[PDB]
RNA sequence: UCGGAGAAAAUCUCCGAAUGAUUAUAACCUAGACUUACAAGUCAAAGUAAAAAUAUCUUGACCCAGAUAUUUUGAUCAACGGACCAAGUUACCCUAGGGAUUCCUAUUUAAGAGUUCAUAUCGACAAUUAGGGA
RNA sequence: AACGAGCUUGGUGAUAGCUGGUUACCCAAAAAAUGAAUUUAAGUUCAAUUUUAAACUUGCUAAAAAAACAAAAUCAAAAAGUAAGUUUAGAUUAUAGCCAAAAGAGGGCUCUUCUGGAACGGAAAAAACCUUUAAUAGUGAAUAAUUAACAAC
């Protein structure tokens, strides 16, 4: 009684909730399963408020918010961190790195050309298709003069005969500053391949900081490569050779199904036949087979047959 | 009758199993845990059985559940017990089915 | 059970069983639900469908039904188009 | 007390299924599946089989 | 006969059901299980079909007779696993068997009786591991 | 010369869930009287137990933590001591115990559950208490339990 009371569901369900969070002694279900910045902003803040004609069109609930502005200042001031958890989501760092976490940096752009200007922005998570990505695309992340920096691309789930393998569709090497044209092209571009019914395959676009210029000889590869099977390659090798000189700053990742143009990719240049995948499940559990399946129906005899089809034995 | 809990913790079952019979909810459906007409629990997925308790939440629309809950002593809210089946296998896996 | 009869000497069919139950050649029997055509208004849907199916008949029992019937009954027949022709063998049976 | 009708499908089919009145209450009619025709129809009440 | 509550699962302590009203009318099919001598009785994913998910709350076999045009209905068979349909009586009796044939009293205590005075003769409360008599 | 209904022969080897009886040797294993239905409780059928053969693989004890109510019956990974267990086929008998000890429930007795017992030795005589792995020849030996015990200012 000397307690309060709730008196509202919502309060109890925001106190439940936290709670669950909270560690427990008894088991649960989660266990089994500057200082100037800030004055310059009050200052925006009362300037907005000073503003009658805001205050009018809020009371109105006719005002918006240009989602344009709002994206680029995302990019810029907090987007780096909600770009970290949708990487640690897809397992980008569990799998390139095993289990290493890099927080990106440079807010990297990526767009594949469709015709005329009618670029298909690569962000992450987007969904692309084979067929558009048929050519390399533009990449663009203002790196400054005097910016040495490598770019990479890489498929993490592929290599159909090895699993932890991950294929890179190019590597431009010593790129100097935001211009990429300059870099050393150690591997051409080859189109996406997802083979059918595999499901969604998760591309990825890295880029390390590059401090010296360091020749990658033993990472080039013959131009043009079509020996798919010299495409293996694993980053954790890869960085640990250069990681003295290679740090990530910028990621930017794609998924993609099987398309039409994968098809072309396979028997035109790849020059093999295309392999295709299925969703195969376990067949399903049945308790072992008794000689008298008493009051069990008729049905029970059909469970346990392999062919549908009648035998005559010896006659 | 001989209600009580016909699968105990730990143990592998089957989907469709029933895991316990009850006149009244001594327990709760969990997670792949569903409800019988009789409120009997059965197994929803092929996994192993799991007991816990947890924070207790009913629907909005149900008047006394929501005048229950509401009176609660602001510091705590009550729990229940609850079963859980955790799944021990994939659902499918792809594999080659012909080169063309 | 008539064992030796008075004019044949054979033992004799216990006719009740033969128009209860169906053998099939594997040994299994068959049979109704008791109560599938009594008082439906009142049984659940769910109930009525369990009533509907044919059912098999337990070690003992059917060894008790072997007991009451003669040989006749127990022959492979070969029915054309017959609905249990699957039904008369066992497949994948290890046990 | 009640007894139990025999509600008919007015579907043209044959269909019928048994259901339970109040000797006071009207005659009944509901809708009701009829497999035959795989459609919801009017089932109306045609004749009694016994008061139960 | 079955169900609900206590004893707490062996016999005891209590209430009810042989349904009732409401209704969205609640389909077909099919993994895995519960319960169980047999018989009967429970729960249910997936698929399909209707609609635009839902039935909510608190029981009797087989045979044999019916009814409609496949679909269905028949029990205070309540002795409730149910003989299609049968009561008294025997000391006139018989056979096969099984059995059997509170109040004393002795101890310990001692308020009160006995004019006075517990124990001359007795005697409340009690004490004896104390002896008998629908 | 035995009349509630004569006697004789036949039906007729009437029937009897009841009483009695049921004939050589040796080896081996071995229950129960729990549960269920029954004009059924002097019977029988099923489960359960036991048993014989066969197939192949885990069983018994113990079992943490953790769970279902709670300060030990279910359940029960690894181990460890050990040799049994599941399924297939065939099959009867049994379904009334007895006494001691322990906890309850009714109300001394009487129900229920847990443990043990069935000497040829000891307790006097002693099915049920204690000592005792089977059963053999020996004019060997070490041992177990073992009705006996030593008024008090
Ligand atoms: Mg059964
Ligand atoms: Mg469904
Ligand atoms: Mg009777
Ligand atoms: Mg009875
Ligand atoms: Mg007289
Ligand atoms: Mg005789
Ligand atoms: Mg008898
Ligand atoms: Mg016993
Ligand atoms: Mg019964
Ligand atoms: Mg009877
Ligand atoms: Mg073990």
């Amino acid at each position: 009684e000397r307690l309060e009371k709730y008196r509202s569901f919502e309060r109890y369900r925001r106190r439940a909730e936290q709670e669950a969070r909270a560690p427990h002694w008894w088991r649960t279900y989660r266990e089994h399963f500057r200082t100037q910045k800030l004055l310059e902003r009050k200052h925006f803040l009362r300037e907005l408020r000073a503003n009658v004609e805001e205050e009018r069109a809020a009371r109105l609930r006719t005002a918006s918010i240009p989602l344009e502005a709002v994206r680029a200042e995302w990019e810029r001031t907090c987007g780096p961190y909600h770009k970290q958890r949708l990487a640690e989501y897809y397992g980008l760092y569990r799998d390139l790195f095993h289990g290493a976490t890099f927080v990106p940096w440079v807010p990297l752009h990526v767009a594949y050309a469709v015709g005329e200007e009618d670029l298909i922005p690569v962000y992450h998570g987007n969904e692309v298709t084979p067929t558009e990505a048929s050519r390399a695309p533009e990449v663009t992340y203002e790196a400054d003069k005097d910016s040495l920096w490598t770019l990479l691309f890489i498929n993490l789930d592929g290599h159909l005969l090895e699993p932890d393998a991950e294929y890179v569709h190019w590597l431009l090497t010593n790129i100097p500053s935001n211009r990429v044209a300059e870099g050393q092209e150690t591997c051409p571009y080859l189109p996406p391949f997802p083979a059918r019914g595999s499901g969604f395959h998760r591309f990825a676009f890295l880029l390390f900081k590059q401090d010296k210029p360091i020749n990658f000889s033993e990472d080039t590869r013959p131009s043009p490569c079509y020996q798919l099977a010299q495409r293996t390659f694993r980053t954790f090798d890869f960085y640990k050779r250069h990681q003295e000189a290679m740090t990530p700053a910028g990621l930017a990742f794609f998924q993609c199904r099987w398309d039409d143009s994968v098809t072309h990719t396979f028997h035109q240049l790849l020059d093999m036949r295309e392999p295709v995948f299925e969703f195969v499940r376990p067949p399903p559990y049945h308790p072992k087979q008794k000689r008298f399946p008493h009051e069990q129906p008729l049905r029970y005899l059909d469970r346990y047959r392999d062919s549908h089809e009648p035998t005559y034995g010896i006659y | 009758k001989h209600y009580g809990i016909k699968k105990m913790e730990g143990h592998y079952v089957h989907a469709g199993n029933i895991l316990g019979t009850q006149r009244q909810f001594r327990w709760h459906p969990g997670a792949h845990v569903g409800l019988g007409r009789n409120k009997c629990l059965y197994a929803l997925e092929e996994g192993i059985v799991r007991y816990t308790k947890d924070v207790y939440v009913p629907n909005p629309k149900n008047t006394e559940a929501v005048d229950l809950v509401t009176s609660l002593p602001k510091g705590a809210v009550l729990y229940k017990t609850f079963v859980h089946v955790v799944p021990a296998k994939p659902e499918g896996t792809f594999k080659l089915v012909d080169m063309l | 059970l008539t064992y030796c009869s008075t004019r044949k000497g054979k033992r004799k069919t216990v006719k009740s069983v033969v128009h209860r139950f169906l053998r099939l050649h594997s040994g299994l029997w068959l049979r109704r639900k008791a109560g599938y055509k009594k008082k439906l208004w009142k049984k659940s849907t769910a109930r009525k469908k369990r009533l509907r199916e044919f059912v098999f008949c337990s070690k003992t029992q059917s060894k008790l039904l072997d007991k009451m019937t003669t040989s006749f009954w127990k022959r492979r027949n070969w029915y054309a188009g017959d609905p249990y022709q699957m039904y008369h063998d066992r497949t994948n049976l290890r046990v | 007390k009640t007894i139990l009708v025999k509600l008919v499908s007015q579907a043209g089919t044959g269909f019928s299924f048994n259901h339970k009145r109040s000797r006071l209450r009207e005659k009944l009619s509901l809708l009701h599946y009829d497999p035959i025709v795989n459609k919801k129809v009017l089932f109306v009440e045609q004749k009694k089989i016994r008061s139960l």
